[PDB]
């Protein structure tokens, strides 16, 4: 069957003598060459300068949190950036963080120094944990550390930064204390004053650069990723494959999810519109989000291979119609190809002169077996 | 609990290349990475790479690059490490281990039973 | 009150359609229906008549607006009004437009005091007084202000899947007391992801420095235009006819 | 990179008796220092992952010490069951690196 | 007097000016 066209048309006809005729015997579809996927420009970069190498950090306790949301977020470029000396995920790899999506999150910048490092994680207790700031078990996020010996520890050594010694009681996750409350150790009640009962709760860290690198001084922002079972306000940015035109190809233009030749259009979208449609519900036209520019869809070509053969008794050779596609844009091709309304034929060359009718092809083009 | 499941006793002729299997049960897989320890009784431990699941960043070891092949399936939460070029050096006990975070540091709180691969 | 005469349809998605009858079945306002017409505040003697009622917002509201010295500022939109639950803000001021929605404790009678500048001859606000606090704020958004710049400007607002869409369109027009008769659709202008579900709504009104007087009568500022209509939107089908550029020329109720 | 060397390969110990294993650092590593036991035949198991919090399950008998580039693995009393191979691993940076390996016996 | 979805529209035999000339 598949040797010539000749023989797919006796397996169509499932025999070994065919007539004087037009048997359309299998269909030509053109398959998509590549696919492309276009997104607009990354706008309104989130802020992550500032939890980068920001000019000052809030102490532990009283940890700053910083609402980043309404952005792009490349966390794989945080990842690869190798500034940060840990980086720890703790709830979902940093890797699939630019593919997820999260409805906001948050950044917790604090200074502890590094043997206070795995304090804030979940599963530990300690003094940090305990009084400057807890994590949920089951908390989703990435904690960022970074050695800042050069930013926060001096010579005659960095006092600016608090830690709570202790506390009434443990800080729950994700709670902020900057209460200054002297702390009672005994049944006496304090008085606002220094005691031997009555310590204050806040201690002055200790910085410097002879110090040990657990003592030295750190620079840690906690990534918290959070889902409200709402519409994610920030995301990873979205891959973008430079546009083709004129060519069958897979496309994806903010979600159309559809296949076709794409070509520049004349027809003029209002501005807020983004993709058209035709009498039939069917995607005709589509804007591209980097350039506002208006494309229509026509569908990649498909027809009937309907191949044009006279009786076997009298030849071997067959002619293949190739119905509704040009030979140009798209038996092999460069044999005689002849293009004519109802299709471009392959293997019959064209005669100007006109004689009576013997195989309907189609718009008044008719085949004959002739010197 | 936590089982990380190993076959073992893997046996193979040098030149060729073997897919050490780690299986993966009570706990969920695509939380946390995948690494792999090489066991010498001469070099003692070695760390291998990590793969992260359901991801293409794969890390491996300067040593173990090419050596060593990370693959993972996140059906039925199986983790594999392919070794290419097996020579008599190549002949140690490869451990699959669990991450405690899926990141840097780690200090692989759980540990796999381990391949006791001979390359003859 | 007021019948809308073929008022209050907006363009229901993104898509692009030309010279097509396209029925479509959404939230839309229906047509010849009557829609309350509000006088927010007048002044007689000079007494001022304070009336800013919280109407119930219920599927989509059609809010239109014949006010010249743009007293009206913006909205409001809460479940309760109170800071236990948290609502939207939508506040016009001179460099952007305002959207907040957060936990909001609301005054008594909201408003937005404004003062003159003899150095400069201009009007700037000169304090906010709408809310005692804010707690939990979940969502912040700035644009550029739309409702500045004897014209008639049509606000559709929806809430459907946790999307908070608002359509605008500006006409001017020739008529006082009543919707003049005529079509215009209402083009998108932002989406808001606010995930809230809201039951009431109410309108923001810029007040002079003088109005803020404790004397009943304030002769400093003039309130008489400020008048703005509102309809309900109900679930209905509506064929709409797109022209060749892509509008909607006329659509049936 | 760094690398952890563990000075004592086979070291001899009585049983109840307390017992102290070295490790040693190239670099200062703060106190990002973790310690495994490794019984004949068996996977190894997680005994204190920072450098004194011991590991879930793990007795009281197994106390990690040191701080900055030292670091000692200490046990207080040695049962039949600590016979085994011990391992000290850093946690600084990638890549990672475990000791040599330290056995007891008596 | 006054669509390629999978289907597709064959040109009848006789063009338009062809049976203008029956
Ligand atoms: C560090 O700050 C500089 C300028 O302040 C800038 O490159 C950026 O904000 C920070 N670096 C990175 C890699 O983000
Ligand atoms: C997107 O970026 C390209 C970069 O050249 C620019 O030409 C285009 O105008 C931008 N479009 C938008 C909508 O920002
Ligand atoms: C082939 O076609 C038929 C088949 O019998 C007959 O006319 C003859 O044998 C051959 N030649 C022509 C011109 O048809
Ligand atoms: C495509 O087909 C049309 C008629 O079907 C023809 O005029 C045109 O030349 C063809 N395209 C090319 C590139 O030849
Ligand atoms: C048919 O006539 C055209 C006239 O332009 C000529 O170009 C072409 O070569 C002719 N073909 C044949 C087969 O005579
Ligand atoms: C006018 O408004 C009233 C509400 O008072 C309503 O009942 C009525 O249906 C509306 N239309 C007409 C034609 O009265
Ligand atoms: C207008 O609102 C913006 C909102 O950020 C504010 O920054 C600005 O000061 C306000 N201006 C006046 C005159 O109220
Ligand atoms: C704040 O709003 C969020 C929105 O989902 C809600 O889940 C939370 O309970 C509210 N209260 C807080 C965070 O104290
Ligand atoms: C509004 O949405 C919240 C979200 O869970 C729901 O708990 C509450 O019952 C809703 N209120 C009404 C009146 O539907
Ligand atoms: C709108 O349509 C009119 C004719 O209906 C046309 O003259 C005009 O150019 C069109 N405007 C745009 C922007 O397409």
């Amino acid at each position: 069957c598949a040797l010539d066209p000749l023989s797919e048309t006796k397996c169509t006809l499932k025999s070994f003598t065919v007539e004087k005729g037009i048997y359309q015997t299998s269909n030509f579809r053109v398959q998509p060459t590549e696919s492309i996927v276009r997104f607009p420009n990354i706008t309104n970069l989130c802020p992550f300068g500032e939890v980068f190498n920001a000019t000052r950090f809030a102490s532990v306790y009283a940890w700053n949190r910083k609402r980043i949301s309404n952005c792009v977020a490349d966390y794989s470029v945080l990842y690869n950036s190798a500034s940060f000396s840990t980086f720890k995920c703790y709830g979902v790899s940093p890797t699939k963080l630019n593919d997820l999506c999260f409805t906001n999150v948050y950044a917790d910048s604090f200074v502890i120094r590094g043997d206070e490092v795995r304090q804030i994680a979940p599963g530990q207790t300690g003094k940090i944990a305990d009084y400057n700031y807890k994590l949920p078990d089951d908390f989703t996020g990435c904690v960022i550390a970074w050695n800042s010996n050069n930013l926060d520890s001096k010579v005659g050594g960095n006092y600016n930064y608090l830690y709570r010694l202790f506390r009434k009681s443990n800080l729950k996750p994700f709670e902020r204390d900057i209460s200054t409350e002297i702390y009672q150790a005994g049944s006496t009640p304090c008085n606002g004053v220094e005691g031997f009962n009555c310590y204050f709760p806040l201690q002055s860290y200790g910085f410097q650069p002879t110090n040990g690198v657990g003592y030295q001084p750190y620079r840690v922002v906690v990534l918290s990723f959070e889902l409200l079972h709402a519409p994610a306000t920030v995301c990873g940015p979205k891959k973008s494959t430079n546009l083709v035109k004129n060519k069958c190809v897979n496309f994806n233009f903010n979600g159309l999810t559809g296949t076709g030749v794409l070509t520049e259009s004349n027809k003029k979208f209002l501005p807020f519109q983004q993709f058209g449609r035709d009498i039939a519900d069917t995607t005709d036209a589509v804007r591209d989000p980097q350039t506002l520019e208006i494309l229509d869809i026509t569908p990649c070509s498909f027809g009937g291979v309907s191949v044009i053969t006279p009786g076997t008794n009298t030849s071997n050779q067959v002619a293949v119609l190739y119905q509704d596609v040009n030979c140009t844009e798209v038996y092999s091709t460069g044999s005689n190809v002849f293009q004519t309304r109802a299709g471009c034929l392959i293997g019959a060359e064209h005669v100007n002169n006109s004689y009576e009718c013997d195989i309907p092809i189609g718009a008044g083009i008719c085949a004959s077996y002739q010197t | 609990q936590v089982q990380l499941q190993q076959p073992g006793t893997e046996l193979v002729m040098p030149g060729a290349s073997v897919k050490l299997s780690c299986k993966t049960s009570g706990y969920t897989f695509t939380h946390y990475w995948m690494h792999w320890v090489k066991q010498r009784p001469g070099e003692g431990l070695e760390w291998i790479g990590e793969i992260a699941p359901s991801d293409n960043y794969v890390k491996y070891n300067q040593k173990f690059k090419g050596k060593s092949t990370l693959s993972v399936d996140r059906s039925s939460s199986t983790a594999y490490m392919q070794l290419s070029s097996l020579t008599s050096e190549d002949s140690a006990v490869y451990f699959c281990a669990r991450p405690d975070n899926s990141g840097y540091p780690v200090y692989f709180d759980y540990w796999g039973q381990g391949t006791s691969l001979t390359v003859s | 009150y007021t019948n809308s005469f073929t008022r209050g349809v907006y363009y229901p998605d993104k898509v692009f359609r030309s010279s097509v009858l396209h029925s479509t079945q959404d939230l839309f306002l229906p047509f010849f229906s009557n829609v309350t017409w509000f006088h927010a505040i007048h002044v007689s003697n000079g007494t001022k008549r304070f009336d800013n009622p919280v109407l119930p917002f219920n599927d989509g509201v059609y809010f239109a607006s014949t006010e010249k010295s743009n007293i009206i500022r913006g909205w409001i939109f809460g479940t309760t009004l109170d800071s236990k639950t948290q609502s939207l803000l939508i506040v016009n001021n001179a460099t952007n437009v305002v959207i907040k929605v957060c936990e909001f404790q609301f005054c008594n009678d909201p408003f937005l005091g404004v003062y003159y500048h003899k150095n400069n001859k201009s009007w700037m606000e000169s304090e906010f007084r709408v809310y005692s606090s804010a707690n939990n704020c979940t969502f912040e958004y700035v644009s550029q202000p739309f409702l500045m710049d004897k014209n008639l400007r049509e606000f559709v607002f929806k809430n459907i899947d946790g999307y908070f869409k608002i359509y605008s369109k500006h006409t001017p027009i020739n008529l006082v007391r009543d919707l003049p008769q005529g079509f215009s659709a209402l083009e998108p202008l932002v989406d808001l992801p606010i995930g809230i579900n809201i039951t009431r709504f109410q309108t923001l009104l810029a007040l002079h420095r003088s109005y803020l007087t404790p004397g009943d009568s304030s002769s400093g500022w003039t309130a008489g235009a400020a008048a703005y209509y509102v309809g309900y939107l109900q679930p209905r089908t509506f064929l709409l006819k797109y022209n060749e550029n892509g509008t909607i020329t006329d659509a049936v109720d | 990179d760094i690398v952890m060397t563990q000075s004592q390969k086979f070291m001899s110990t009585s049983l109840g008796d307390r017992v102290s294993i070295s490790c040693k650092a190239s670099q200062d590593v703060g106190t990002t220092v973790a310690w495994y036991q490794q019984k004949p035949g068996q996977s190894p198991k997680l005994l204190i992952y920072w450098a004194s919090t011991r590991h879930t399950g793990v007795p009281d008998r197994f106390t990690g010490t040191g701080s900055g580039t030292d670091y000692t693995l200490t046990i207080s009393s040695v049962a039949a069951e600590d016979l085994a191979l011990y391992y000290c691993q850093q946690h600084y940076n990638t890549p990672y690196t475990f000791g040599g390996g330290t056995k007891l016996e008596i | 007097v006054t669509k390629f979805n999978g289907l597709t529209v064959l040109p009848p035999l006789l063009t338009d000016e062809m049976i203008a000339q029956y």
